[PDB]
């Protein structure tokens, strides 16, 4: 295993810490989720076309398209949250509490 | 769980994109074509168990084959090794290396 | 050997992501995001993946994180591991993306519908009420 | 016992064609009665909800649950006779391929096997 | 014609390889010359890095990236 | 929204689910759990109100992350070996994080924190479908790579959500909190045999979600979300409040009721594989489930609370819309025991 | 596991065909033509060997009929031949369309000096067949012994002994 | 009859890019399984050879395989150059 | 290599003669003295986004032309476009197309 996709692994590791974080605006989750994908999709394709799979490079194109498809979902769920606060921020949606 | 409907069908939905070795467009062969092939047929019908015990030989030359974790550690021995002694003096690559020999068509 | 290139392509991906993890001022985030996109492209291109690297630079940038951006505005080692042959007198990378309409028919049937649920949520969710 | 993986078994079939071999339950098992008893009491507890009369508001609809459930309880009886039956018979045939794992023990009398007494005191 | 002068080629640079491993490896104790890493007798395609390893970096360079820089 | 496109988006979470369950290439099953998870939202949003919203928006965050965390375990595992069908994990803790992407879908500890914010910010239909629908796809998943778990991760989880379900079930006032906790146990119930049976899992899967079934039918008829507002309801359908006891009483795991037979068979299943001290911890801390299903009994139907004036209104008008499969749903979750070795039918 | 075998240098060693892509391009019809048999017969081993080390003979009577070819243009045809490989030469994508004369001074030159038909449209690309005594490779694969499948009971279906036998139910 | 008629006649007067683009759509999605020359592109796309033709062992008993280009058995391509 | 060289080439003038531009005029000395989040500009983003990813589904179109199985691509490719076609419909009868 190379240090690409293991720098790759990390870029995805820190990523998901950062989306774990929250430090505020939740359009950073969005960002962090795309990077996520972002850091998916490069290290699925160096992975495929190193192996000369060649009915898998149909596979990134598909995640692309679907995680893309995932964002705009979560963009139009961001704007009702902001619609009823004004602003982005987590700690707005403190109302349901365990 | 798992209801395997392209089985009593007959279809096909996905089984065509499972494995290297399985009819790529235009013929192009996989990387380890040959090591995929052979642990394959040798664990086809044995179960993953019985698979797993006995058919390791070729599914570490398939992984060898997909990886080459150990090519690439015998390779950097022999580079450190060269090293060494090209430091110490009592090596001297050839030509043939240096980029002075005559390159065949 | 470049001084290993595609590892300071790789290093240069990770600073990205560690830059705006921070997610400061998220147009910076934004934009930091968009450096390491570039970054991530350029690795992909110079692997030999030129299809594959030109829809991350066109769909992911030029699409994705430009819509992000309008709704923010809205808002306040190597060398080693490659192959010795060829691949023929064409590329199998768009061999293997173009088969996706003659090998790929569940695939193109099940993101159809998904797209196509994808619209029709949108607009539900976004008829307000 | 995982029986999913099991040699030359179709994915989706109920009761697949050799169960035809074994001997169907009968119609007067008390699992079957049981069945249509589960049905009349869902049958009662329908008419209960809607505000009906408990015992005689349909006739109908509590014979239709009744026969429904009977239905039901005979095709589930005979697939599950018919999986004991395999597991009976994968168990049994492994014994008879495997004679060094399961040796016959030497008969012994009691009259021969030292057992510890312990008194009650 | 190709294919023929491919393996030749291919042929030739792992033996001159070989030779240069030969003659290095000749001290560490317990080296074996040209050692398998698989299991299998069959023939391996071998890797980029298995015939340019020893070679200079700017054929190196060559081989591995010259057709995704030729514009 | 439009009776259609409603029909549309059930049909299409549906659809996604049996593509998760009929697929054998990974990035199938990816799919099938993105086209679930994107037909779902609108659904908790049918009722629009920024509780809904907020609930929406926290399940979709999770079940993103965990989709992410799904790919990259397929990513992983595909890199250490070439292979897309669904079968051993082939390697290390690729498939750690296959197991942990599976645990947020499912809601196990401890990803457990986003079901009872969803279940209270979403109406009781929504409710209904989010806790029964919602587990088959995961679960189904885990029962097909089941033999690649780590048994110490998967079994510390599963007592995990067992242990917090019940501690945190005692504290609640609003019935879909109850419900949220109750669905957290009995995931910690499935998931601890399934090293050793999914059949099992599966004979659990059932009986809860027949439970389930009931037991929000039986909330929505006498529409209450609170604990005093379902303390109203014997002073109209005393008949609804005793059933609704008897099923409380079911899910609180009492023999000779339904809700006992899985914890016995998965109790003993854990005993043929020489495992004592997890099944007594388990059944000792669903005790704790069963206390507050206990109190949820005494505040409805062994007790009258006091009422109100405006109750007689309602006495002069009866319910247009009758669930159909209610009666059917209390029978098989109160009165099935005695069918016990069915389970043989590999349900 | 094992010392891999490599031919020496001195077995790699051939006449090698020192010309162009565009001699080669210009020439190739009347090539494929011509020296067909030893071609399909190296790339028949090829193909059947999977090994380049067990085709080496092969590749050094390709490469003495590409000569020979080489050589009978030289003696017969090699005028007419310079300037069509010129004009292919001078061309970026090396295409055959552009200088169709001088194609066509070669071919009627060679058509009267050595009787060559030049081959038609999708005659090369024909799968042909190959009279070798080179015996088949029985095991190319050097595959191992396959394991022995499983037991693979069979017999008649029986009533399970005593029901279920689960707890307390007789049936 | 007449209200069909009269749709199409209301709909090409104050909608015509509609109407175009909807013919354009139906003749796209209905000519192609009329023609005649698509089993022509089948089988042109059929004769172009990406891959080396690999030769097969003779052993006597296939007279339809040829053993040198020229030999006038195998599949011909004069009907493409007729095209 | 070129590539890089070229970008590099065209990123250093387009910098170089900002800089020049910015800094000609700054030697010499001079006297040196909201809310609102309209919703269809919004959706008008989204649309693009979902009708972009369906451009990048039909992207190899021009590679998929040459299969063998012409009949099964043609029918998945008329899919794709009736099913584009089908969400701009959609969108333009629930009014999501209106200013
Ligand atoms: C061990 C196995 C063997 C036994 C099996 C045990 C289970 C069997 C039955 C299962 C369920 C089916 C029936 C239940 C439906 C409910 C309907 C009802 O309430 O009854 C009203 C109805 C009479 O009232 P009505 O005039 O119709 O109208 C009044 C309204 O209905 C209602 O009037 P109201 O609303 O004004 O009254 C209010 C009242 C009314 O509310 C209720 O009564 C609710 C009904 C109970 C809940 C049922 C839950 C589901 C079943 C679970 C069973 C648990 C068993 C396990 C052990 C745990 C014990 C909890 O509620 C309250 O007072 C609130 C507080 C209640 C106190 C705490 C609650 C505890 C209840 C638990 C009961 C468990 C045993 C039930 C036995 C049957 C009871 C009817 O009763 C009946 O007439 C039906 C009884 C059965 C019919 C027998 C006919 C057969 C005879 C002819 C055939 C011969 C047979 C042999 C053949 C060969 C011979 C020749
Ligand atoms: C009626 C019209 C049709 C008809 O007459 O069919 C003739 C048909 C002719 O049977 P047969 O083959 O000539 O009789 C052979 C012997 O019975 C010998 O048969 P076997 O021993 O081979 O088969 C019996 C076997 C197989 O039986 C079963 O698996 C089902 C067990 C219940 C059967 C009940 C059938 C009728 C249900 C009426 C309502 C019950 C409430 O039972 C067991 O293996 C052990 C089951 C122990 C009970 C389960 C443990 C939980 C008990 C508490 C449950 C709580 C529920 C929630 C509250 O028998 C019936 O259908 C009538 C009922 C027969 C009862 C058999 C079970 C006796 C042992 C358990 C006693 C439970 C008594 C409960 C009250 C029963 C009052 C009726
Ligand atoms: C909670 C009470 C249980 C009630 C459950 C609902 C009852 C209504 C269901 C109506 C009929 C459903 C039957 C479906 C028709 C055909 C099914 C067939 O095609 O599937 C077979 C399988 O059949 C079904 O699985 C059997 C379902 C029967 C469930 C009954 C068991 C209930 C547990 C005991 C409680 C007693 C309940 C009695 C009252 C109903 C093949 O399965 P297979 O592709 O090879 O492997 C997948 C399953 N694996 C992975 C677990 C091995
Ligand atoms: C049988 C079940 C029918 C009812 C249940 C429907 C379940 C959901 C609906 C989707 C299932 C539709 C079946 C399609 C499966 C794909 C495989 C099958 O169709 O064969 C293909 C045949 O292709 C056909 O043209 C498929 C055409 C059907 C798809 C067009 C419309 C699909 C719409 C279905 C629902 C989508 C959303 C709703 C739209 C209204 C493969 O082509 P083939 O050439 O043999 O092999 C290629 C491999 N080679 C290259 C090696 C030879
Ligand atoms: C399509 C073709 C495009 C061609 C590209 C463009 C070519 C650019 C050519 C540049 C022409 C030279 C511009 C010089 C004029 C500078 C502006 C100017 O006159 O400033 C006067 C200013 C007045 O200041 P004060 O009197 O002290 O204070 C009074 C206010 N309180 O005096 C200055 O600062 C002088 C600046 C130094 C200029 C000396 C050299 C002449 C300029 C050459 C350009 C140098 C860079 C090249
Ligand atoms: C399955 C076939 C698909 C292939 C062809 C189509 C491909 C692309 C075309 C469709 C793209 C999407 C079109 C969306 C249609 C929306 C229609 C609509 O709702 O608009 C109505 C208007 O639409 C209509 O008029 C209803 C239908 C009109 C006719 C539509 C075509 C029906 C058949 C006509 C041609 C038949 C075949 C051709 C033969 C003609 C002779 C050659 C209102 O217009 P407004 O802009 O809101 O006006 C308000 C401001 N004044």
């Amino acid at each position: 295993m190379p240090l690409v996709y293991m720098n790759i692994i990390m870029a995805f590791a820190i990523a998901l810490a950062g989306l774990l974080m929250y430090r505020s605006h939740l359009m950073s989750s969005l960002l962090c989720l795309e990077g996520m994908m972002l850091s998916l999709f490069i290290m699925s394709t160096l992975i495929i076309l190193n192996t000369h799979f060649t009915l898998a490079n149909m596979m990134p194109i598909i995640l692309l398209v679907f995680a893309a498809c995932e964002a705009a979902l979560g963009l139009s769920l961001l704007v009702m949250v902001s619609n009823t606060y004004g602003t982005d921020y987590v700690q707005n949606l403190n109302l349901l509490q365990c | 769980p798992f209801f395997d409907v392209q089985k009593r069908l007959g279809l096909d939905l996905d089984r065509w994109m499972t494995i290297q070795s399985a009819e790529q467009p235009h013929k192009i062969p996989g990387r380890c074509h040959a090591f995929e092939k052979e642990w394959i047929e040798c664990a086809h019908g044995i179960g993953g168990i019985r698979a797993e015990k006995e058919c390791k030989i070729e599914f570490d030359d398939f992984v060898e084959c997909l990886l080459r974790q150990k090519t690439m550690k015998r390779l950097s021995a022999i580079k450190r090794q060269r090293d060494k002694l090209i430091k110490e003096g009592k090596y001297t690559p050839p030509p043939h290396h240096l980029g002075k020999e005559d390159p065949r068509p | 050997m470049t001084m290993y290139i595609a590892f300071i392509l790789s290093t240069i991906f990770v600073i990205g992501f560690v830059g705006f993890s921070s997610k400061p001022s998220p147009i910076y985030g934004g934009l930091g995001l968009i450096v390491s996109g570039g970054v991530g492209c350029g690795i992909v291109l110079n692997f030999g993946g030129s299809f594959l690297g030109l829809m991350v630079f066109l769909i992911y940038l030029g699409g994705m994180l430009v819509v992000f951006g309008y709704t923010t505005a809205m808002a306040t080692g190597d060398w080693v591991i490659y192959d010795t042959g060829d691949s023929g007198f064409f590329s199998e990378e768009a061999m293997g993306i173009a088969a996706l309409y003659s090998y790929g028919t569940w695939l193109v049937i099940v993101t159809g519908w998904s797209l196509l649920i994808g619209v029709v949520v949108i607009m539900e969710i976004t008829r307000g009420n | 016992t995982m029986m999913s993986g099991r040699p030359g078994r179709v994915p989706l079939q109920f009761l697949p064609n050799e169960a035809r071999s074994l001997p169907p339950p009968k119609l007067t098992d008390p699992r079957l009665v049981y069945m249509g008893f589960l049905g009349y009491c869902s049958g009662l507890i329908d008419n209960a909800i809607r505000r009906r009369p408990v015992v005689s508001a349909g006739l109908h609809r509590q014979l239709l649950y009744v026969t429904s459930f009977v239905f039901f309880g005979y095709y589930l009886l005979k697939r599950q006779d018919y999986m004991y039956a395999l597991r009976d018979h994968d168990m049994f045939a492994y014994v008879k391929s495997h004679p060094e794992d399961f040796p016959e023990k030497d008969k012994k009398t009691y009259g021969e096997i030292l057992e510890e007494f312990h008194p009650v005191r | 014609l190709f294919q023929a002068e491919k393996d030749r080629r291919v042929l030739q640079m792992l033996r001159e390889n070989l030779e240069e491993e030969a003659i290095i490896m000749k001290d560490v104790p317990d080296w074996k010359v040209g050692e398998s890493v698989f299991h299998t007798t069959r023939w391996v395609t071998p890797m980029m890095g298995e015939l340019y390893g020893l070679r200079t970096n700017e054929e190196i360079l060559s081989a591995t990236y010259g057709f995704i820089w030729y514009t | 929204m439009n009776p259609i496109i409603y029909t549309t988006l059930i049909m299409t979470v549906m659809s996604g689910t049996m593509l998760v369950m009929i697929s054998s290439h990974w990035l199938l099953i990816w799919i099938g759990f993105e086209m679930n998870l994107l037909a779902m939202i609108p659904v908790l949003m049918k009722n629009f109100n920024p509780r809904a919203t907020e609930a929406a928006t926290k399940y979709f965050l999770t079940q993103a992350t965990a989709s992410m965390m799904l790919m990259m375990a397929i990513i992983i595992n595909l890199l250490y070996s070439g292979q897309w069908t669904i079968t051993k994990m082939f390697n290390p803790v690729a498939m750690t994080m296959m197991t942990m992407a599976l645990a947020m879908k499912l809601g196990l500890s401890p990803f457990h924190f986003w079901v009872p914010e969803v279940t209270q910010g979403i109406s009781l239909q929504a409710g209904l479908l989010l806790l029964t629908w919602q587990k088959l796809a995961p679960l189904s998943v885990l029962c097909q790579i089941s033999q690649s778990i780590n048994p110490n991760l998967m079994l510390t989880m599963a007592m995990l959500s067992i242990l917090i379900g019940g501690w945190g079930g005692l504290n609640q006032t609003q019935l879909r909190k109850i419900m949220a906790y109750s669905s957290i146990a009995h995931m910690g119930w499935m998931t601890a045999v399934l090293p050793y049976n999914t059949t099992m899992t599966i004979l659990n899967l059932l009986i809860y979600i027949t439970m389930t079934l009931a037991m929000f039918m039986l909330l929505i008829h006498s529409s209450a979300t609170t604990t005093l507002s379902l303390s109203h309801t014997w002073n109209k359908m005393p008949v609804i409040t005793s059933l609704m006891m008897v099923t409380l009483l079911s899910m609180g795991g009492l023999p000779p009721l339904s809700g006992f037979m899985p914890k016995w068979m998965i109790i003993q299943e854990m005993t043929k594989n020489e495992s004592i001290i997890m099944p007594t911890l388990m059944a000792m801390t669903a005790l704790l489930n069963l206390y507050f299903y206990m109190r949820l009994a005494y505040s409805s139907s062994l007790t009258m609370f006091p009422s109100t004036n405006n109750m007689k209104m309602k006495w002069q008008f009866e319910h247009t819309k009758q669930m159909k499969l209610l009666p059917t749903m209390i029978v098989l979750s109160t009165l099935v025991l005695p069918m016990t070795p069915a389970l043989s039918s590999l349900n | 596991p094992g010392i891999v075998e490599l031919p020496t240098l001195e077995d790699l060693k051939v006449q090698e065909v020192k010309v162009s892509s565009s001699v080669l391009k210009a020439a190739a019809h009347h090539y494929g033509a011509q020296c067909d048999k030893p071609n399909k017969e190296f790339m028949l081993c090829r193909w059947e060997e999977k090994d380049p080390r067990r085709c080496l003979e092969e590749g050094k009577l390709v490469n003495q009929c590409a000569l020979d070819f080489f050589r009978q243009i030289k003696r017969h045809c090699a005028e007419p031949f310079t300037e069509y490989w010129t004009c292919i030469d001078y061309s970026g994508l090396q295409l055959f369309r552009h200088c169709r004369k001088q194609q066509a001074k070669f071919d009627e030159c060679v058509l009267d000096k050595l009787g060559w038909v030049r081959p038609d449209l999708g005659e090369l690309s024909k799968v042909t067949k190959v009279k070798t005594d080179r015996p088949l490779p029985e095991n190319p694969y050097h595959s191992r012994a396959r394991p022995e499948p499983n037991p693979e009971a069979e017999g008649d279906l029986k009533p399970a002994k005593h029901g279920s036998r689960l707890f307390f139910w007789t049936m | 009859a007449g209200r069909i008629a009269s749709f199409l006649k209301n709909a090409w007067a104050k909608e015509p890019v509609l109407v175009a683009s909807f013919a354009i759509g139906g003749l796209a999605i209905i000519l192609p399984s009329l023609s005649p020359y698509t089993n022509y592109a089948i089988r042109i796309n059929r004769a172009t050879p990406y891959n080396y033709p690999v030769p097969l062992r003779d052993d006597g008993n296939m007279p339809d395989v040829p053993s040198h280009p020229q030999d006038p058995q195998g599949p011909s391509l004069e009907w493409l150059k007729n095209l | 290599m070129n590539i890089m060289l070229t970008l590099l080439t065209n990123v250093t003038l387009a910098s170089l003669l900002v800089l020049i531009a910015f800094w000609l005029p700054q030697l010499n000395a001079y006297s040196e003295k909201r809310l609102p989040f309209s919703m269809k500009f919004f959706l008008v983003a989204i649309t693009f986004l979902l009708f972009d990813l369906e451009i990048a589904l039909l992207l190899p179109l021009p590679w998929a032309s040459q299969t063998n199985n012409l009949k099964t691509m043609l029918t998945m490719a008329l899919f794709l476009l009736i099913l584009l076609a089908a969400s701009l419909a959609y969108e333009w009868t629930q009014k999501g197309l209106e200013w």
